């Protein structure tokens, strides 16, 4: 746990980015987005 | 341990408290079947 | 090839690049009034000195992890990589952490760096790690090695968090390269020899006349004018004069005869400028152009040597004593050499 906590924070990049980061907010709004996601159809694989 | 108190502090410090028990309170819907490839 | 020693002032130097331009800077720290550490553009001197003074920092002790949790739990030695260091401001006296808070909200995983009181506790010792392929743990550190500062506590490295307007460094995740550079080795400086980076004050040997400016019975436009006065003034806080050398490295080396050096007043903050359409002033840093602010000391009134040396990389030789020692200032643009007048009109003169 100590060595996969210190490898994860090194690399930010391994956690989602509406989550992690200067960009989204956090998993608040990551899984809001996500679930408007799974509603509307237009953001899938035809 | 001085260490553990470190990584508890590092988790907390990613992930907020609220934002948790915001996850939590969705309220999913429960149905005629429905899909469970969703939340 | 000088290996870093324990109790030497040095500077954490970093660079970083913005708007497709490179700059060099401090890990600087006010202290009294402000915990919190800040950047000072050591690069780009020409124009606008850095506050060396709040850029140093002094290695106190230098232990490894295993002996720091031994302490926990319970001459001039030599710094190797993995030990964990101990910075120590060199004025505020404090020593260099990681407090617990954050301020900056972008990075929600940092904390801020500062300075505290007290050393007990690993939330203030720090570990050098190499930067290098070139260069692994367990070896000596050597003089411009670039090394990667690690809290001990935190375990957050000492990063140069790049903002919009606040380049500020935290104790984050990613590593930035820290170079080192040496002040003050800590050599034999002998008790009465002249130093560089110190404060001082200059009198006469039949006179006692010290170099001031007036107190704050007036405003600023009095305390700008420079002139000479006697008596109680001398132990004052207003007839202080600092030496700050151009270059960085080695800043505080033993001052040789001939090199420019910074006048500064500390109890104002403003340097001794020279402007040719009047007599010497007082400008802030902004303004405090090299080619008017720096002054020289010699030891006769010619000028037999002005273009000879530009550098010399070491702590350098026992020259200009405090005790006995009469110096000569000299303008590097203009030459020119003090005289002490009569401007004094015979009206208040023996009271004033």
């Amino acid at each position: 746990a100590n060595v996969v906590v210190r490898l994860l924070i090194r690399r930010p990049e391994c956690f989602g980015p509406a989550l992690r980061g200067e960009g989204g907010n956090g998993l608040l709004a990551a899984m809001e987005e996500a679930i408007k996601i799974a509603e509307d159809p237009s953001r899938d694989g035809p | 341990k001085g260490e553990a108190i470190r990584i508890r502090s590092i988790l907390r410090s990613l992930i907020p408290l609220g934002d948790l028990v915001g996850v939590i309170s969705i309220a999913f819907q429960m149905p005629e079947p429905d899909m469970s490839a969703g939340f | 090839i000088q290996f870093l020693r324990t109790d030497d002032e040095v500077v954490l130097q970093c660079t970083a690049t913005i708007h497709k331009e490179q700059q060099k800077l401090c890990l600087a720290a006010e202290g009294f009034g402000n915990r919190l550490c800040f950047l000072e553009s050591t690069s780009n001197s020409k124009n606008v000195p850095p506050d060396l003074s709040i850029c140093t920092f002094v290695l106190e002790q230098s232990l490894s992890v295993r002996a720091l949790q031994e302490m926990l739990a319970n001459g001039h030695r030599t710094l190797l990589y993995g030990h964990a260091i101990l910075l120590r401001h060199s004025y505020s006296g404090m020593y260099l952490c990681c407090l617990s808070t954050s301020r900056s909200s972008t990075d929600k995983l940092a904390f801020d760096v500062g300075l505290q009181e007290d050393t007990t506790g690993e939330a203030c010792w720090w570990t050098i790690h190499p930067a290098s392929k070139q260069r692994s743990e367990g070896e000596k550190v050597r003089v411009g090695d670039d090394l990667i500062l690690v809290s001990v506590s935190s375990e957050r490295y000492l990063h140069l968090s790049y903002g919009n307007s606040s380049w500020h460094v935290d104790a984050a995740f990613q590593q930035t390269l820290w170079s080192v550079a040496p002040i003050s080795s800590g050599s034999e400086a002998a008790q009465g020899y002249l130093i560089g980076g110190d404060v001082l004050r200059l009198l006469h040997g039949h006179m006692d006349e010290c170099l001031t400016v007036p107190s704050g019975e007036h405003g600023e436009e009095q305390r700008r004018t420079v002139h000479y006065e006697g008596g109680a003034v001398s132990v004052h806080a207003r007839s202080l004069w600092r030496l700050e050398t151009l270059r960085v490295a080695w800043s505080g080396s033993h001052i040789r005869w001939g090199q420019p050096f910074r006048l500064r007043h500390v109890t104002t903050g403003k340097y001794l400028s020279l402007m040719e359409d009047k007599n010497l002033l007082l400008m802030d840093k902004e303004k405090a152009d090299v080619k008017s602010t720096a002054f020289a000391f010699r030891s006769s009134k010619e000028k037999l040597d002005v273009g000879v040396r530009k550098e010399v990389d070491g702590m350098g030789t026992s020259e200009i004593k405090y005790g006995d020692s009469i110096c000569y200032i000299q303008h590097v643009d203009t030459g020119l050499w003090l005289t002490y007048q009569a401007v004094d009109v015979k009206s208040a003169r023996m009271g004033s």
